RNA sequence: UCAGAUCAAGAGGUAAUGAUUAAUAGAAGCAGUUUGGGGGCAUUAGUAUUACGACGCGAGAGGUGAAAUUCUUGGACCGUCGUAAGACUAACUUAAGCGAAAGCAUUUGCCAAAGAUGUUUUCAUUAAUCAAGAACGAAAGUUAGAGGUUCGAAGGCGAUCAGAUACCGCCCUAGUUCUAACCAUAAACGAUGCCAGCUAGCAAUUGGGUGUAGCUACUUUUAUGGCUCUCUCAGUCGCUUCCGGGAAACCAAAGCUUUUUGGGCUCCGGGGGAAGUAUGGUUGCAAAGCUGAAACUUAAAGGAAUUGACGGAAGGGCACCA
RNA sequence: UGUGCUUCAUACGUAUGUAAGCGUAUUACCGGCCGGUACUAUUACUUUGAACAAAUUAGAG
């Protein structure tokens, strides 16, 4: 049976939409059927940051951030546990939650 | 609401809102401009959603410009909306 | 497109009484369908309706009680003689106590009780009970 | 709606209930006779005469100021077109798709738009040959067509 | 009537040479022997004298053309390209 | 084939007077009767240059049409090819004031 | 978008034809185009941070140190 | 002459002297304002990946579960400026948009077309759906040229493994690329034909219109632009439950299929196999496509859900028979 | 051209369910209200008929 009203995602008024490549897997999965992670990361862990701001000649030199987007195969995002096996009533929730912590995945 | 039953006589600001077509009797949202352009005061009668530019006898410049909906007069058009 | 006005103003009645509204707007009132409601008006089922006269096709704002159960149309308009008028009351109407199948006989638009005494036959125009 | 397209959007004119208004008109009601045809002599199709007189005179609807329509007034003068207007413009479109296709081929979506407009010139021809404003023996042949509309 | 279902102008080589080389030469065997419309006076009179040279029976203009087609597509993409370099390098 | 003179030609082909060809055109241009001479793209350069030398002498303006022989004739309604026409009395068109 | 992209291409091609780089790099050392590419286009859309982001110098005219001594000295 | 009848009346005069509506049907227009990764052709940009040229460096480098194949006649890898070529158009990118569907994303020009909105424009039933027939139809495959970076079926090596014609790793071939043709199939899916009427909430957004001295950029405020709430069309999304329906999963349609019902049109199915086979016909260059049985066999095949089973299923926990 | 009024014939001041009188003329004559009588846009549908074997069937006795 039809497990989702979305199916993948967002395939309405398109017919067929472009694919991207997975990161860990290097698949060719649709752009919309894709776990996407716009990952912002500090370059220097923010725990070895005091070693680096010692060597900063300038005004302690506020650190640049790393920017990427993690297009994921579905079978290779469950495997890396970005997403997991929700309950059938928890399946329906999309926007909640942010609601966790300060800045995650950095650490 | 099982009793919107004054379809016979709705409140005239409600049907003012509705549409030109969706109401009980279709009716235009338009009118006619008896304009008095102060360059020369010969009165020309135009349509509001004009479907045509217009000249005058003396001040024959443009007097009206096309748009999507209501055609915009050229800011020196001392008009008065009237059924005369 | 509208291959019946009589279907697009009798389901529009029937869909608005199962929700229990007190007034239905029908469109666009062929004089076939006015004399269909006039059959239903004089048997109690329909209030005194109002015909808004815009000069395109017409609109009616029909009052109603709530006694109606299923007031539909038969299509296509099968020509029914008098001897096979009861094969269309048996399998259609709930019991022979009440209900009507409306006919367009050669004289006018009438139900199946007035036609079987006046001895007229015609086409089936719809039904209500 | 839209026999050849998906878009079911409704929009039209909403003509009011009152008929003989203008109650303010400057001249005779039937002096639009000598401005239907004086702008009919400038080659204007009656769609363009129905909106050039909305703004100068400015008449609202001709079939209430006079007795009958704009197309009937022009042939009462004698300015009826060689081909009626909703075929004159429907063919000038299908002409222009062919002139675009005699230089820009590889285009299978302007070609598709030609089969649409040609399948409905053949629907207005198939009707105008019944109501007898086009004679019989009148077809859409696309090799003579560009000298009709130009 | 129609005399051949499929060969057209290459029924003259009939049952000779194999079906593909008859099919292949037929594309060239039609455009050569065609009358192209003359691009100098307008008539359907621009026929081929020899390989590569085309001439018009009225107006008396001989042109230099392709082996079978009057103007090749590889040469009209040069006449375009040259005048869009001529537009830049002149003014 | 600009649609601003193709629309104006088809009015002179119903209301106007003209002469549709080269030898009738110089008949008009010698007679001081042409108002406007359209000439084709395709028309040869001597026939071109002596049309303009007559129109210099007869004060008629020459419009250079943007199409061949096959396209002036089509835009004149005709099933033949025109390379020269001289409009001598336009009825409804304002082809006199239409600039290039 | 295409109306401001029209407007961004005409002012900076009035700035670049602008008395060679001793004026021009001094403009981008002030970002003086970025304060006039901003206030002009806000008759079309209120625009965000404008960053000139890249300049290639794909062609170089001549070496000729007579034009370098007032440029370096 | 009456002329039984039958042609035409001295035609200029006496007849309200004759054209229904204009569909919240369609079509076409517009001084219309637009809008959209819609299609075509030119033009043009972006880094990247290669491959080479210089120059510095010094023995490693690719890769992987661990590897090896492989690259270093050291000048590789790496760093760097480069030149050249073919591809692909990121990020912005959405529950946005366009398109008949397949599909569509660097600007800029030109070309033709489209929905929608607006409209006291035009015509007057021109419309609805559809055997036959036509046009388009991802990818792959096929022809004939031009290309030929990346990738890569096939093939050739290295491992792993009892086996490994596989997964994993290396150079690669047809192909991907462009042109001119062919082919006509996809889970071509929303597994949901098209036009039409009705039936409800709630919130967002695409497009257009119209009142907000709502704000608001500044030529001075105004003209505009941006948004604000307030309407309004065509919707599309989203979520909540019907006076809904269904076997359920579930769905504002998949409801109004009442109490065997009825707006119209078209296509398809009748237990499972044998089988989309055989065969004939037709299309095709081929691959193959559109048609399409029976013999025999079979008491079940199947759908949505429930409890256990409690395994490369994630979660949270426990134990010296861990 | 849908009916309205005026009605009266007709179930009980009420009910026309047969009809008659105004919407300028629902077909011209003679007969004693009544007959001969001149004149009928169309088809589908429908009313009652005509017309035609019996046996069967329905079925009366």
């Amino acid at each position: 049976t039809k497990k989702r009203r979305n199916g993948g995602r967002n395939k309405h008024n398109r017919g067929h939409v472009k694919p991207v490549r997975c990161t860990n897997c290097a698949r060719c999965v649709p752009k919309d059927k894709a776990i996407k992670k716009f990952v912002i990361r500090n370059i220097v862990e923010a725990a070895a940051v005091r070693d680096i701001t010692e060597a900063s000649i300038w005004d302690s030199y506020v650190l640049p951030k790393l920017y990427a987007k993690l297009h994921y195969c579905v079978s290779c995002a469950i495997h890396s546990k970005v997403v997991r096996n929700r309950s059938r009533e928890a399946r329906r929730i999309r926007t909640p939650p942010l609601r966790s912590f300060p800045k995650d995945m950095a650490r | 609401m099982p009793l919107a039953k004054d379809l016979l006589h709705p409140l005239p600001a409600e049907e003012k809102r509705k549409h030109k077509l969706k109401r009980l009797v279709q009716h235009p949202n338009s009118y006619f401009m008896d304009v008095k352009c102060p360059g020369c005061y010969r009165i020309t009668t135009v349509f509001s959603h004009a479907q045509g530019v217009v000249v005058c006898a003396g001040c024959a410049t443009i007097l009206c410009q096309p748009t999507g909906g209501r055609a915009k007069l050229t800011e020196g058009c001392s008009f008065r909306r009237k059924p005369q | 497109v509208r291959m019946n006005v009589l279907a697009d103003a009798l389901k529009c009645i029937n869909n608005a009484e199962k929700r229990g509204k007190r007034q239905v707007l029908l469109r666009p009132c062929s004089k076939v369908i006015i004399k269909f409601l006039t059959v239903m008006m004089k048997h109690g089922y329909i209030g005194e309706f109002e015909i808004v006269d815009d000069h395109r096709s017409g609109k009616i704002v029909v009052n109603l009680t709530g006694r109606l159960n299923k007031c539909g149309v038969i299509s296509p308009r099968f020509d029914v003689p008098i001897n096979d008028i009861e094969k269309w009351t048996n399998n259609l109407l709930p019991s022979r106590q009440f209900g009507y199948v409306v006919l367009t006989t050669s004289g006018g638009i009438m139900d199946h009780e007035e036609a079987r005494r006046k001895h007229l036959g015609g086409k089936i125009l719809g039904f209500f009970f | 709606g839209r026999m050849h397209a998906p878009g079911k959007g409704i929009s039209q004119s909403a003509l009011p209930y009152r008929r003989t208004v203008p109650s303010w008109l400057k001249l005779n009601a039937d002096d639009v006779k000598e401005q239907i045809k004086k702008l009919g002599k400038k080659g204007l199709t009656p769609s363009k005469i129905g909106i050039i007189l909305r703004d100068s005179h400015g008449v609202a609807q001709v079939r209430f100021v006079n007795g009958n329509k704009i197309l009937r007034i022009m042939k009462s003068v004698g300015l009826k077109p060689d081909i009626p207007e909703d075929l004159y413009h429907m063919i000038k479109k299908a002409v222009a798709i062919r002139k675009h296709l005699e230089r820009n081929r590889k285009d299978k979506d302007g070609k598709f738009r030609l089969i649409l407009v040609e399948s409905r010139i053949h629907r207005l021809a198939r009707y105008y040959k019944t109501k007898s404003v086009l004679p019989p023996n009148w077809k859409y042949e696309s090799s003579t067509a560009s000298a009709l509309v130009a | 009537a129609k005399r051949t279902k499929k060969v057209g102008i290459v029924g003259k080589y009939g049952t000779r040479y194999g079906a593909s080389l008859r099919k292949m030469v037929k594309k060239m065997e039609i455009t050569q022997h065609s009358k192209y419309t003359c691009s100098f006076c307008g008539k359907d009179s621009m026929k081929r004298a020899v390989v590569g040279i085309w001439s018009c029976k009225r107006c008396k203009r001989t042109v230099a053309g392709g082996a079978w087609v009057y103007s090749t597509t590889a040469a009209a993409s040069v006449r375009s390209a040259v005048r869009r370099l001529r537009e830049t390098k002149e003014q | 084939a600009l649609e601003s003179t193709n629309a104006r030609l088809a009015l002179v082909m119903k209301s106007g007077k003209y002469c549709l060809g080269y030898k009738q055109t110089l008949k008009t241009l010698r007679q001081g009767k042409a108002k406007l001479v359209l000439i084709a793209s395709n028309t040869p350069a001597l026939r071109k240059s002596e049309i303009e030398y007559y129109a210099m002498l007869a004060k008629t303006e020459v419009q250079h049409y943007s199409g061949t022989n096959i396209e002036l004739g089509t835009a004149c309604g005709k099933y033949f090819r025109v390379c020269t026409l001289s409009i001598t009395d336009p009825g409804d068109s304002d082809i006199i004031r239409s600039l290039e | 978008v295409r109306k401001i992209r029209a407007r961004m291409t005409d002012i900076i091609t009035n700035e670049v034809s602008g008395a060679d780089l001793k004026q021009l790099v001094n403009k981008l050392a002030l970002d003086s185009i970025a304060k006039d590419i901003e206030k002009s286009c806000q008759r079309i859309y209120p625009l965000h941070d404008v960053y000139i982001r890249k300049v290639k110098v794909l062609k170089k005219p001549r070496f000729d140190v007579s034009k370098l001594l007032e440029l370096h000295g």
